[PDB]
């Protein structure tokens, strides 16, 4: 159809994002064709055919955002999307202890930009990207931010259960966030979390504003199966996720439900 | 207005902030037996509480609701004392009376606060009778919307939740857990529900009978051997009376230790409390605000050689039994309510978005 | 007592102690006539979304209440804060205090045959307070009742 | 009419001699009394320069004494409410300062109603003929214990933090109401913790993660209580909350002269052993149980809704 | 044990009775011929009463070869409470009834007595449609109990294998 080629154009041409704003500006370019809402639900399904959480969640917050006028709303919504990276970057590079040993996860824009913000504030630290393999996921972060003068030593993913003695500040990337108070990411996310709660040593978590998802897991197979396609993205109860980070700012485990119920799920 | 009920037997050394009763002598051994010192529905609900006749989850709320509607919709409006403000202070002997009878579920406290807020919302400027009928319309739309629309709304949402073969347990006596069970069962589903109960109420009976009459396969084990359902439970529905602002829940003696033995397996506990049950009183320990029913109901039937008949002959032996309990907010994870499936510790943020803002 | 025109006028100022708080309201005991007990009111303990119950009032202290419009069996005995936006308050506190001194010198009239039980207190008050509405200004009545006992 | 600067400087200068006054909430009393005067002759034209005046003088008042945020959350409080009232004005000039001082009157009745509220919320916890514990010294938990002393018959113990014995005084104070408390030393925080039943604590500041910041011995008391999992009720009024985090710098704690813990009667030893002590520890948010607070109870990680309301977070960084 | 302790001391014995049926109430009678202040709590209420009791003891029928016992039932939820609050556990055992039995001999380690102690013969239209089963002897995992009392002095729970190898050559444990 017409609405997959500009979607591939925005997921490929600009590297400053995920497929989320690809879905957003794709479904805004949609409107150039009260009378469109279920057409928007059908075409957000047809663009959320990907193996991704952010595209379908952006579409459902579109149908929420509809509930001659909303063109300028959409332009300033793209303005909401644009400067969010610099706001979380200047908001989120301060809690790193000087002399602390970060353990991060596979390639997201967000921990890239926030570790670049921590370097622009010139702390002394050390980051460990982990590998997280059903495929090559961690080595691309390893090269992309050994480009910026940090000793990036990749630990084996099963070896995370021993490297946690020298990881007092474990940050993760942002793939999907849910109304329990948790975050779903690539499979090797949950195991460092359960081990970190056995370590008595904190587990910080970054996120993003319009990547908020309103479904709900409770146990193992309560993950959505249209994102799986062995697993692809896994999580469990959010008993210890220590801190979450937003366009809004510093947010506790519960408060993502507060931003959701303010906008009614 | 009203006298109090005497003590019977002895008491433990701990609970002397708590009174104990008996049902062999009650309130209306003496008082104004044509009830006009207090409204008739009050001594009605009181002496049918004294034999436990309405001992339900939100059944107690609707019983006091019918009692107070028979108070308000025949209420003489006296002069020399104001249109809306002779009600609520004369209602202070009502709930102090029922507190004397057998103390309140927090559901009845939420009912008190709502009809309080509404009889303030109609003051002086309206005549008493059509103001009374607008109070009837407000209290009827309230109990209808909250209780009934919450029951069917969580039925649609927990129908989206619960799937095939989910062997789910109840500590069963309510009108919401067996409710969700039956109106999830009758839509093409399959799940082997087991009830659990406890001495001395021996209550699973309303739930298990309503399941079998709804045609659901049931099993049965009592909490003094609750370590035998220990491996095979797939999920558990916990019927809680109240739900405090820790994130805690609130129900009987026999949701005390099944909560922890089913936190000890990662089987996700699932409590069912609607928007009506979000309270504001917050306790932490288990003897603070907890009632104590008639302490000589625990006897044994071993032919006739019972150990607990003449237990006042010898010096220092005692009896006791608690009734309600509170579980910590670590264990309890998911509440069943209207706007979504909100978790434990994020409860009272919902309680502020339906509190006049 | 302190002015026998008991039920005071419409949009004036007074103060009050709060001896006991109700279930819903806070029924306060007014003191500018002997032993009645009033109330509080809903809306304006502020002019925006405060909405709380016990962080403003003690069981025991005073504050500067403002009356809107009181009648008898419409039952609107107004104890709140409306529109003290540039308005002075503590004039009424000094009125209160000087009237309490007027009481304190006259609670003990109490002559030497100890008859604390009931001497008719108006028999020594009423005739000694009766002609003292000589001018209409109530702050002028304040300076004139302060002028009453500076006896020379 | 410009005699205002001298007491800003006298106040930060008595913030540099430890910090006056002695007790806890009278600090809040004198600081909000000296905060309602910050617009006396301090005049302006538009709200923006008034905002920047509160910016500059507030940040030098907070950086003059950084070990106490009870002045910092209040200057953030006043800047928040004045931009709130200007925003409600727009949808510039006239009606501002009046409503400002009226709002200050509201909150200054609140901060003195605090200990009455926490005293009157204090019989919904305690039983007969059990024991109870608290550490440290706060007059808030003193109000809690004297209330429950007025109504019940129980049996306190107090374990004291002793770089300086700030806990013997309440230990004699609590036998005046006739409790019969027993005082051990802080060696026995675990020897008796089998035969405890409940323990209360009095915090000092609670951060914007719901993580408190208390006196010496409270971190070991929380994580030595959860080797019995008896609950920790925290005493915590709504003024001594902080929107801060553990991360801004150090001097999160407060290092004092360590002649509290060593004498000068030893011999020849003290030339090398480099002693140190804070007076303040740091406790995890996730271990305490509930508030006894001036809205009521809250869960120890609910606090973000309150800090959404009370402090506008773009000028929390100020 | 408690009768000699009340011959010379003064103490406070709460007696839970685990209740598909009673076997607490007889010592609730027989524990007042020496004035010991007993309070007969009903054992569905264990998760309230951690916050008075200091040492919570049991009586057991016999002890297995891992540090685990079989007692009258309900002791599993008792000990799984008494590790949530880390309270001690004396376990009384004279040494005729210790056993080298490891738990892999067969199932029905328990003794399924008839459910005529849980559903007597006033039940309704319900009894032949529901599964009704109770154990009389239930199993404490070896990971929780803390102290034993023997006829040779006190002993640990992680030590008893020497008492087994002293009192039984291990090859005749299947008889």
């Amino acid at each position: 159809k017409e609405l997959i080629e500009y979607f591939k154009s925005q997921m490929k041409e600009d590297p400053d994002m995920a497929s989320a704003v690809a879905a957003i500006r794709t479904l805004l370019e949609f409107l150039k064709r009260g009378l469109r809402a279920n057409l928007t639900s059908a075409i957000e399904t047809l663009c959320g055919v990907d193996s991704s959480v952010a595209v379908s969640s952006g579409g459902e917050l579109f149908l929420r955002f509809i509930s001659k006028i909303m063109i300028e709303r959409g332009e300033l919504f793209l303005r909401r999307i644009s400067l969010s990276r610099n706001k979380i970057a200047d908001l989120c590079h301060t809690f790193i202890k000087d002399g602390a040993t970060i353990l991060t996860h596979a390639y997201s824009r967000v921990v890239l930009r926030v570790l670049e913000a921590a370097v622009a504030a010139k702390k002394r630290f050390s980051v460990y990207v982990t590998e997280s393999q059903p495929d090559l996921s961690g080595k691309k972060m390893a090269k992309a931010l050994c480009h910026l003068n940090v000793p990036v030593t990749v630990v084996l993913d099963a070896a995370v259960g021993y490297i946690m003695e020298k990881a007092d500040l474990v940050i993760v990337g942002a793939e999907g966030v849910v109304e329990n108070g948790g975050i779903i990411n690539k499979i090797g996310t949950n195991q460092m979390a359960v081990c970190a709660k056995a370590q008595n040593k904190p587990f910080y978590v970054v996120a993003e504003s319009f990547k908020f998802v309103r479904l709900f897991p409770l146990n193992q197979q309560d993950v959505p199966d249209k994102f799986k396609y062995h697993p692809w993205v896994d999580y469990t109860a959010p008993s210890l996720i220590t801190l979450l980070f937003t366009d809004l700012g510093v947010l506790t485990p519960s408060a993502v439900s507060d931003e959701l119920i303010k906008l009614y799920l | 207005q009203v006298p109090t009920r005497k003590d019977y037997g002895s008491k433990v050394s701990l609970f002397s902030h708590l009174p104990q009763y008996s049902r062999q002598n009650s309130l209306t051994q003496f008082m104004s037996i044509p009830s006009s010192v207090i409204h008739p529905a009050m001594v009605r609900l009181g002496l049918q509480y004294s034999q436990g006749l309405v001992s339900g989850s939100n059944a107690r709320c609707i019983a006091l609701l019918r009692a107070l509607q028979q108070v308000i919709q025949d209420y003489t409006t006296p002069p020399n004392e104001e249109l809306s403000r002779d009600l609520v202070n004369k209602l202070k002997p009502y709930m102090s009376f029922l507190t004397q009878c057998r103390p309140l579920s927090a559901s009845m406290h939420n009912a008190i606060k709502f009809l309080n807020k509404e009889i303030t919302s109609v003051g002086s400027s309206k005549r008493e009778e059509e103001a009374k009928s607008e109070l009837r319309a407000a209290i009827d739309r309230y109990v209808q919307e909250k209780i009934v629309l919450a029951a069917q709304a969580i039925s649609r949402f927990a129908y989206q939740k619960i799937s095939n073969g989910d062997v789910i347990l109840v500590y069963g006596c309510s009108s919401l857990v067996s409710r969700i069970l039956q109106e999830a069962w009758t839509e093409g589903r399959r799940f082997r529900v087991v009830v659990v109960d406890s001495r001395p109420w021996l209550e699973g009976r309303h739930t298990l009978r309503s399941l079998v009459h709804a045609g659901v396969p049931a099993s049965y084990l009592l909490i003094p051997a609750a370590s035998y359902v220990l491996p095979e439970v797939s999920k558990v529905l916990l019927g809680a009376h109240a739900l405090l602002a820790n994130g805690s829940v609130m129900s009987r003696v026999g949701t005390a230790q099944l909560a922890l033995v089913a936190r000890a397996h990662n089987v996700p506990v699932l409590v069912c409390c609607e928007t009506y049950k979000f309270c504001e009183r917050v306790q932490t320990d288990a003897f603070v605000s907890n009632e104590l029913d008639d302490p000589d109901d625990l006897q044994c039937k071993r032919g006739e050689h019972v150990a607990l008949a003449n237990w006042q002959n010898h010096a220092s032996l005692r009896l006791l039994n608690l009734v309600y309990d509170v579980t910590p907010p670590e264990l309890v994870d998911l509440v069943i309510t209207e706007l979504g499936m909100i978790p434990c510790s994020s409860v009272p943020v919902v309680l502020r978005v339906k509190s006049s803002d | 007592r302190f002015y026998q025109h008991k039920f005071p006028e419409v949009e004036d100022v007074v103060m009050v102690n709060v001896r006991s708080i109700a279930e819903m309201g806070a029924y306060v005991s007014l003191l500018e006539y002997n032993n009645i007990e009033g109330m509080i009111l809903l809306s304006e303990l502020s002019r925006r979304r405060i909405r709380s119950i016990n962080k403003l009032i003690r069981i025991g202290r005073n504050e500067c209440v403002v009356v809107i419009r009181v009648d008898k069996e419409k039952g609107y005995i107004d104890l709140s804060k409306r529109r003290v936006s540039p308005e002075e308050a503590i004039k009424c506190e000094d009125k209160f205090t000087k009237s309490k001194t007027v009481y304190s010198i006259l609670r003990h009239v109490a002559e030497v045959l100890e008859y604390t039980k009931d001497e008719q207190l108006e028999s020594l008050f009423q005739r000694t307070a009766w002609v003292f509405d000589d001018k209409y200004k109530r702050p002028g009545y304040g300076a004139y009742d302060a002028f009453k006992h500076a006896v020379s | 009419g410009s005699e205002l600067s001298e007491r800003i400087e006298s106040f930060v200068e008595t913030l540099k001699r430890g910090g006056g006054p002695r007790s806890s909430e009278e600090m809040a009393r004198e600081t909000l009394g000296l905060l309602r005067q910050i617009i006396t002759d301090h005049r302006w034209s538009n709200a923006g320069e008034l905002m920047e005046l509160i910016r500059r003088e507030g940040r030098r008042m907070t950086a003059a004494q950084p070990s106490e945020t009870t002045v910092g959350n209040m200057v953030r409080r006043v800047l928040k409410i004045i931009r709130e009232e200007y925003g409600r004005l727009h949808g510039h000039y006239a009606q501002l300062q009046s409503n400002i001082i009226e709002a200050i009157n509201e909150l200054l009745v609140e901060l003195e109603g605090t200990m009455e509220n926490i005293a009157a919320q204090a019989l919904e916890h305690i039983h007969s003929n059990e024991v109870i514990m608290t550490i440290g010294f706060s007059r808030t938990v003193e109000a809690f214990l004297k209330e429950a002393a007025r109504k019940r018959k129980f049996h306190v113990i107090v374990a004291e933090c002793a770089p300086f014995c700030q806990g013997h005084e309440m230990a004699v104070n609590l036998s005046k109401a006739g409790i019969e408390t027993t005082v051990m030393t802080d060696a026995a925080i675990f020897a008796v913790m089998s035969r405890v039943n409940k323990v209360i604590i009095g915090t000092k500041t609670i951060l914007a993660n719901g993580a408190l910041r208390a006196v010496t011995g409270t971190h070991t008391l929380a994580l030595a209580a959860k080797h019995h999992s008896t609950p920790l009720i925290v005493c915590a009024p709504m003024f001594k909350l902080s929107p801060q985090f553990p991360n801004e710098e150090d001097s999160f704690h407060k290092f004092v002269a360590p002649e509290e813990v060593l004498p000068f009667t030893e011999g020849d030893i003290l030339e090398k052993v480099s002693v140190h002590c804070p007076v303040f520890d740091y406790v995890p948010p996730e271990l305490i149980t509930l508030f006894i607070s001036n809205i009521g109870g809250n869960a120890p990680s609910y606090i973000y809704r309150l800090m959404s309301e009370l402090y506008h977070p773009d000028d929390h960084v100020l």
